[PDB]
């Protein structure tokens, strides 16, 4: 199964909807890839056959 | 880590092995506490690498 929806990490015990702070945190997060990175960081392409 | 977590004016609370908001059923071995420090803008420069 597959999620899209962006809501913002309610993790704490206050209504925060905000844009960022504490307990308050973007869910998504930025994969960085330069060939400067040693071997085990660099991207790879999986495909799954089913 | 509940007295810590619930400590209000921490501002920046940035892991980069595991989730941080679940550490009590998490236990380990160690526990390495540094402290310094530093101004603002070299603040982000604690991330390892930099």
């Amino acid at each position: 199964e597959r999620d899209i929806s962006t809501e913002i990490y309610q993790a704490g015990n206050k209504p925060c909807n905000g844009v960022a702070g504490f307990n308050c945190y973007f869910p998504l997060r930025s994969y960085s890839f330069r060939p400067t990175y040693g071997v085990g960081h660099q991207p790879y392409r999986v495909v799954v056959l089913s | 880590y509940s007295v810590l977590y619930n400590l209000a004016p921490f501002f920046t609370f940035k892991c980069y092995g595991v989730s941080p908001t679940k550490l009590n059923d998490l236990c380990f071995t160690n526990v390495y506490a540094d402290s310094f420090v530093i101004r603002g803008d070299e603040v982000r420069q604690i991330a390892p690498g930099q």
